[PDB]
């Protein structure tokens, strides 16, 4: 307090609505520009209506008024996050009338961050929030770890097992019954052999899920890995698997992982969570 | 005496020897070309580690009841490796079934295997379970 | 008074949940006069105590201030309806605000009434964190709707619900996402709607995991902090010559043998195959339950001639096997050998008395939580009655249309068709009655399935009508309120119930210290004499040196990542193995196999350190002429961890408590056990016809695959397809018996009763072992770092050995001068 630090008493002069109700009128605004939001309607590829045209005027109206309510609080921690938004909407704003850009306009959802910023109320409980995101460090750890360890231990048995399905003889569209997702194959060997009347198992097939869902290099196998460990899923890949390589032996990578995700991960989490949250009902209490 | 007498670690050592001879017989009980160089391997593991599963007893020399148990467990893990080659070379060398040898080597591969890993746990000093206690301590 | 009005209650209720679909004509004729006559005495009792409790009695009682409410509503929905409202939807919801009568039960309820002000006080303190929560959802939602807004622009005809197009229905799939419910599916979508499995496009596959690794630690955060912070200040505020026998049946030999006779005898029924009960293996197996059965009933005999609640149960269990000699049932009632084993063990006793308790405690809670659920279930009924049929071909939108044959054609493709007969098909869960709305409601709140009933009744029509394509968008409103509820609010709570009472059941910095104080000892550390080796000795035991090999673990580690599909990992591994043989012989020479087989971490790296020369072995004889000897290269980064002073302690923590209960651990595998028989039983010839949920990968045929279905039931998979994939007329397969005729006959509708309670029991259980891990070690769990800790004595006992190096009791007083090296905290 008791500062100017930017130029003496001749330039904070329009300083005497800070006190006045302010932070009513640029949340009320912060809460009508998060409406000009969910309003707006993307269309495919470059289409528009003239609802979205118009919310590209107001769009105008709200980074000016936004930027000179920051001009009338400069001349007087979250007031960062708010100049980084007001610099990223002029950036977008000017980058967008230079050509006369979808990465420029993603930044603007940023905008109801104001509103936390907005109530003191609120920046309490974020902050709360945080703080009791530290004591699951060693936790998060452990999970890390786990995950990058199952994820080699899979890259390394299923490394391109996933590429054989039967397709019909002299075509190249895969042969499913009605329900049936399009698991892979093998032939003349231990995995599954299909029989589809007019079908054949030849390679050159690019995964179940579109090539999605496989373990050829780190990356897919990585996010088959934590895929399978939120629980959802993962007798997709067990069976993929499990009906593509053999039958009783990749039952193994599959439950352990389930049993590494769903005891260990709960129990650490629950366990730190209900210890801090002790902590603070004692901190709360003995005072 | 406290890891080398008492009667768990004893009786395990005790069905690890006849894990041993039976390894020895589905060696010799014959009934693609590797599955010689893997087998001789696991014996040579096998002789690695009684030697000093033997020489753990006398002189007091404890310790080395941990490295033998790995040996044998080495022992078995190679064993059913040799197992699956022969089961390939079945499905790569009509009616087939696994007669004597096979079912003493499964059996011997089990026994050898879960010994050497319940011996290496009886061996290995404690799970300490109180806030006061820890591995690798005196006694 | 009680009994009057809950006669009249209870008879309103019955009224309420009396309706269903095609009821007869005299049933409404009976439900519209009954609710007539029930608001009249309604107004007759309302009258009654205004006149005899005064003007000014009725208008401040929060516990009676919403009868006038409900006489004043019924009174306006029968004057709105008399005359012509149209829009039955109006109806609909004028019927459903009439269901809020049935809470004077709850309100003259004393105990519901606290639990109401619990509530009520926990929500009003979370309601700030829950507001954030929502600000969280919606700025996820409009990112959503910034990237896959119109994205999917996909050039077949694959329906995709859960899209990103406007406000609601981002809002509905980043909801979905959130509640973890297959979200992997609103995954694919939104990567193959860029460019696909390439470079820039699987980037967009880190929106939906910041979406749920965040999106699920504020919910956390949230509805952990109402059972820990304003449900634990419930309870804390209401704080303030028949002897020749007789000698072993009490000897450790009778017991221990009879004990391992059963675990034998129980692996009877494991070992079987129900497709053919007359096989080669059957015989076998009941050659072995003879003696399985003598053995048994000598023991009851052995001990009836001594003496004259466990006893009866073996009873029982030995005596259904003299009349295994309807039909099917005392077959499927006969695996009861591993329940009597409590009073065997003295181990599962406490665990069955205390979960008995713990049902106990648990009780005014699942109250509500049960009327919850059946209240919903009515408004469901009022709202969706019907309204779930819809045609084979979305064109036909009634009843009498849908009939004939029509097109299908494969891959949207319009010059490759086939005919199939259409017909009217009602859905699976549907609606029509409280009993199949409290079904639909169940499955709902274990979200497995949500999303397929939401979008369908979303496009309800009328009540008799095809699905109109997103008709209702208002219709998700009531499937968020009760997710958001039940399935969230109210199962928190119960576990805070839980979770509270452990602690309850389950100062003291100084009852602690004194345990380490006494029962402590000194340290071992191994310092060597003899310089010739102790010159090895100082660089083994080094950091630098421990530095460098964490290092190269972390090389390793990158090398391993390198590989992908489609001669650099043969020999850079050879070097790696190299290396590490290395160290293990340079530190095997620096102990003498003294010091080295000391530290379990060394007895751990001699294993990896052979397991990886083998590899290397057998891969020289690959190159010269077992891929899971692969994985010994993998482990090598497992030691990572011995530096790892905060994880190390966490694990050391978390598993020192698996070693104490492990009998929790045996009721779940106990249940497992009986689950599984009674499956391969009642369901074990159905035919694996892929395309349905009972195929070559998920049956009941052998016992393990039995037990993996029942595992992928508990883990929270599509067990409510399962249950009806396995519901009296499947096709039973033709290894097994059926006359000509009789052949879609396999299951059975009992598999209702089957699935359901084993997601209860399960569930249930899988609380237990969670908790029961939980309160154990409150202590880790709950420590200031900073006032005093056993990790403060534990460096205290290292520090202790440093210059002591064997026990030797007590050292020389001089090493006072170690005494400057401990902390203030213990010095
Ligand atoms: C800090 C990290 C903490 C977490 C890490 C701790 C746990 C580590 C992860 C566990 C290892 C995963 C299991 C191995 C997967 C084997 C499945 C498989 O091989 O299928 C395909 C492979 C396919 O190989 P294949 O040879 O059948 O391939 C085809 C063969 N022909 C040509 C005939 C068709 O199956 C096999 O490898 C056969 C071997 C069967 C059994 C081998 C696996 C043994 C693994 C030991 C278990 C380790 C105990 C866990 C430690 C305790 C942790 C709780
Ligand atoms: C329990 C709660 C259950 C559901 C909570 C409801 C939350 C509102 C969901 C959005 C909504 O219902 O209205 C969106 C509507 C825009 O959609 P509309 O123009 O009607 O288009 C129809 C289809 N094209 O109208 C809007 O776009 C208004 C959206 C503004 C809401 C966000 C404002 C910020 C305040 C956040 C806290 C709330
Ligand atoms: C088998 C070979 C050895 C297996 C690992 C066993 C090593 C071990 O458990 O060490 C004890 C460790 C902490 O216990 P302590 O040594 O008392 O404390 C450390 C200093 N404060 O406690 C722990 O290590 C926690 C458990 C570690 C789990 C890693 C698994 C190792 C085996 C694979
Ligand atoms: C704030 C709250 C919490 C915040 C958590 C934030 C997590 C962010 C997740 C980061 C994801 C990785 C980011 C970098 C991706 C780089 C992708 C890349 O470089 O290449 C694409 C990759 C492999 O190459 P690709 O392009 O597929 O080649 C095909 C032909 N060219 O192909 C790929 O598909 C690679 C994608 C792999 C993504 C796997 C990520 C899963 C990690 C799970 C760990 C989560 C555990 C949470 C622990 C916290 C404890 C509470
Ligand atoms: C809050 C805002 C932070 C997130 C910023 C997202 C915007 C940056 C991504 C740039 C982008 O949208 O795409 C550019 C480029 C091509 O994509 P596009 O132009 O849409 O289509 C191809 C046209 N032929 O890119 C492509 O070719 C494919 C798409 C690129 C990768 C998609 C970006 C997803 C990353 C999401 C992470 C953020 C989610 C959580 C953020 C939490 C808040 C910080
Ligand atoms: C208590 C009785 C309240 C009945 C509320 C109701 O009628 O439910 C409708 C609501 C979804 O709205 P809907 O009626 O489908 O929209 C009309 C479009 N023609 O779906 C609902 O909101 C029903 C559930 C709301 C009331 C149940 C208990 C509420 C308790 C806290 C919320
Ligand atoms: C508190 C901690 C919180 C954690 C925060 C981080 C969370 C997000 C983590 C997600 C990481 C996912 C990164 C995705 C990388 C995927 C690499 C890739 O795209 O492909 C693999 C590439 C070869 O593949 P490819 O592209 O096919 O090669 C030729 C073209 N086909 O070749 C490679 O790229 C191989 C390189 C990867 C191998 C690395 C092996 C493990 C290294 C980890 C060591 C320690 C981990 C870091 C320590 C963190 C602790 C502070
Ligand atoms: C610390 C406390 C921990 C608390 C634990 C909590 C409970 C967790 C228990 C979950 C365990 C799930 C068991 C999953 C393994 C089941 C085996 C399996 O799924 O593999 C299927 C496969 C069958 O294949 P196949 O024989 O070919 O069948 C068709 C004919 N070709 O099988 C095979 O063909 C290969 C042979 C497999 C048989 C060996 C494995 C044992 C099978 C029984 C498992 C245990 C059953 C008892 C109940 C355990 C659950 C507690
Ligand atoms: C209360 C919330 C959930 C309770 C609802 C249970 C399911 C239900 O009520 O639906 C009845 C169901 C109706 O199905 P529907 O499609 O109409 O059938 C047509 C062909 N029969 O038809 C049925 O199959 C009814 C069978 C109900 C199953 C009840 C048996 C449960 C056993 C209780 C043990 C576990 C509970 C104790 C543990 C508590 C731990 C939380
Ligand atoms: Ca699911």
């Amino acid at each position: 307090f008791c500062l100017t630090l930017q130029n003496p008493l001749r330039k904070a002069c329009i300083s005497i609505v800070e006190w006045k109700p302010f932070e009513t009128i640029i949340l009320l605004t912060i809460f009508a520009n998060c409406v000009a939001l969910a309003v707006y309607l993307p269309m495919p590829e470059d289409d528009n209506n003239s609802l979205n045209l118009g919310l590209e005027k107001l769009e105008y109206f709200f980074l000016t008024v936004f930027s000179i309510e920051a001009a009338m609080k400069i001349i007087a921690g979250w007031n960062v996050l708010d100049f980084i938004i007001v610099f990223l909407g002029v950036f977008t704003a000017i980058l967008e009338q230079v050509n006369v850009v979808k990465a420029l306009r993603a930044f603007r959802v940023l905008r109801p961050l104001r509103l936390v910023s907005g109530v003191p109320s609120l920046q309490v409980v974020l902050n709360s929030i945080f703080k009791a995101m530290l004591p699951l460090f060693h936790i998060a750890l452990l999970v890390l770890f786990m995950v990058i360890i199952y994820a080699i231990i899979g890259l390394e048995l299923f490394k391109g097992k996933m590429h054989k399905t039967c397709y019909y003889i002299g075509t190249d569209i895969v042969a499913t019954v009605e329900n049936e997702k399009p698991s892979p194959c093998a032939r003349t060997g231990s995995g599954r052999p299909c029989t589809i009347n007019g079908s054949e198992c030849r390679g050159g097939w690019p995964g179940p899920n579109h090539g999605i869902t496989h373990f050829d290099n780190f990356g897919f196998s990585m996010l088959t890995v934590y895929q399978c460990i939120t629980m959802e899923g993962w007798t997709d890949v067990l069976y993929w698997v499990n009906d593509a390589i053999g039958n009783e032996w990749p039952w193994i990578y599959f439950v352990t992982l389930i049993l590494l995700g769903s005891f260990f991960i709960l129990n650490l989490v629950l366990g730190v969570l209900s210890g801090e949250f002790t902590k603070e009902r004692e901190k709360a209490k003995s005072r | 005496m406290s890891p080398t007498e008492a009667p768990k670690v004893r009786v395990t050592l005790f069905c690890i020897l006849v894990g041993i001879v039976l390894a020895m017989t589905a060696v010799v009980s014959d009934h693609s070309i590797s599955a010689a160089a893997i087998s001789v391997f696991s014996l040579g593991f096998l002789i690695m580690g009684t030697i000093c599963a033997l020489m753990a007893f006398r002189k007091k020399r404890d310790y080395l009841l941990r490295p033998a148990s790995m040996f044998y467990v080495f022992a078995g893990l190679c064993l059913f490796v040799s197992l699956e080659v022969m089961r390939q070379s079945v499905k790569r060398m009509i009616e087939y079934y696994y007669s004597w040898s096979f079912a003493c080597a499964c059996a011997a591969f089990v026994l050898l295997f879960l010994g050497g890993i319940s011996l290496l746990l009886f061996s290995l000093p404690r799970m300490p379970q109180n806030p006061w206690e820890s591995c690798m301590d005196a006694e | 008074f009680y009994w009057l009005v809950i006669l009249i209650v209870a008879l309103n209720t019955l009224s309420i949940a009396s309706e269903h679909h095609n009821q007869p004509l005299w049933l409404t004729h009976l439900q519209d006069i009954a609710n007539r006559v029930l608001l009249s005495l309604f107004t007759i009792e309302m009258l009654l105590k205004m006149y005899g409790l005064g003007l000014r009695q009725y208008f401040m009682s929060i516990f009676n201030r919403f009868d006038c409410f409900v006489v004043c509503s019924g009174i306006l929905e029968l004057l709105l309806v008399e005359s012509g409202a149209m829009t039955p939807l109006g109806i609909s919801v004028l019927r459903c605000i009439r269901l809020l009568r049935l809470f004077k039960i709850t309100k003259y309820w004393t105990s519901l009434s606290n639990l109401v002000a619990s509530l009520l006080n926990s929500i009003r303190s979370i309601a700030s964190l829950l507001l954030l929560l929502f600000l969280f959802i919606i700025i996820f939602a409009l990112l959503g709707m910034q990237l896959f807004g119109g994205r999917y622009d996909f050039e077949d005809t694959e329906v995709r619900r859960s899209n990103f197009d406007n406000f609601p229905q981002a809002l509905i799939s980043v909801f979905q996402v959130l509640t973890g419910e297959d979200w992997n599916s609103v995954m694919y979508n939104g990567i193959m709607a860029y460019g696909g499995p390439s470079y820039p496009g699987v980037l967009v596959c880190i929106y939906f995991i910041i979406l749920f690794v965040c999106g699920n630690y504020i919910l956390l955060n949230v509805f952990l902090a109402i059972a820990v912070d304003n449900l634990a200040e419930a309870e804390s505020l209401t704080s303030a010559v028949r002897v020749l026998c007789h000698r072993i049946v009490n000897a450790t030999w009778f017991t221990n043998f009879i004990l391992l006779f059963i675990l034998l005898s129980s692996a009877a029924l494991a070992a079987e195959d129900p497709i053919r009960a007359e096989s080669v293996r059957n015989q076998i197996l009941g050659y072995f339950d003879i003696a399985f059965t003598s053995v048994f009933t000598v023991e009851i005999v052995l001990k009836m001639t001594t003496y004259g609640y466990f006893n009866i149960l073996d009873l029982l269990v030995v005596a259904v096997s003299l009349i295994s000699m309807v039909v099917k049932i005392l077959r499927v009632l006969r695996v009861l050998r591993p329940l009597r084993a409590i009073n065997r063990a003295k181990g599962l006793k406490h665990v069955v008395q205390c979960v008995f308790v713990a049902i106990r405690t648990i009780g005014n809670i699942v109250l509500v939580t049960t009327l919850l659920q059946f209240m919903f279930a009515c408004i469901g009924v009022q709202l969706f009655k019907g309204k779930f049929f819809s045609c084979n071909d979305l064109s036909k939108m009634t009843e009498e249309e849908c009939r004939g044959y029509y097109y299908v054609y494969k891959d949207g493709d319009p010059t490759q068709m086939e005919l199939r007969p259409r017909q009217w098909i009602h859905n699976d869960f549907h609606f029509d009655n409280v009993l199949s709305a409290m079904m639909s409601l169940f499955t709902v709140s274990t979200f497995e399935g949500w999303p397929q009933l939401l979008y369908r009744a979303i496009d309800s029509n009328e009540e008799d009508m095809g699905p109109v394509y997103n008709n209702r968008v208002e219709m998700a409103i009531f499937f968020i309120i009760y997710i958001i509820l039940i399935a969230f609010f109210m199962m928190n709570i119960f576990v805070g119930f839980v979770i509270v009472t452990f602690q309850e059941q389950g100062d003291k910095n100084q009852r602690q210290c004194v345990q380490y104080a006494l029962k402590a000892r000194p340290l071992r550390c191994y310092i060597p004499k003899n310089p010739y080796q102790y010159q090895v000795w100082y660089v083994v035991t080094s950091s630098y040196f421990e530095y460098l090999m964490f290092a190269l673990i972390m090389l390793n580690t990158i090398c391993l990542g390198m590989q992908h599909y489609h001669h650099i990992s043969d020999i850079l591994n050879v070097a790696f193995t190299i290396i590490f043989t290395l160290e293990m012989i340079l530190k095997l020479l620096a102990f003498k196999a003294r010091g080295y087989f000391g530290d379990p971490w060394n007895v751990f790296d001699f294993l990896i350190v052979i397991g990886s020369i083998i590899d290397v072995i057998l891969s020289e004889i690959d190159t010269f002429l077992s891929a899971f000897f692969r994985l010994f290269r993998v482990m090598r980064l497992i030691k990572l961890l011995s530096r790892a002073e905060g994880v190390r302690t966490l694990l050391w923590t978390f598993i020192k408590s698996f070693q104490a209960l492990p009998y929790v651990a045996l009721l779940i595998v106990m249940l497992f056990f009986i689950y599984a028989v009674i499956g391969m039983q009642m369901f074990g010839k159905i035919a694996l016809v892929d395309g349905t949920q009972i195929n070559r990968n998920n049956n009941f045929q052998t016992f393990p695959q039995a037990v993996l279905l029942l595992f992928r039931c508990a883990t929270g998979e599509a067990w409510q397809e399962i249950l009806l994939a396995c519901s009296y007329g499947k096709l039973c397969d033709p290894e097994s018996d059926y006359a000509p005729g009789e052949e879609y006959t396999c299951g059975t509708n009992f598999a209702y009763y089957y699935f359901i309670s084993f997601y209860m029991l399960c569930a249930f259980l899988i609380i237990n072992l969670f908790v029961a891990v939980i309160m154990d070690n409150f202590d880790y769990l709950t420590r200031d770092w900073s006032i005093l800790g056993p990790h403060h004595l534990d460096e205290f006992k290292a520090i202790w050995a440093e210059y002591d190096p064997e026990a030797k009791g007590r050292i020389k007083h001089l090493d006072v001068t170690l005494l400057r090296r401990i902390q203030p905290p213990l010095g």
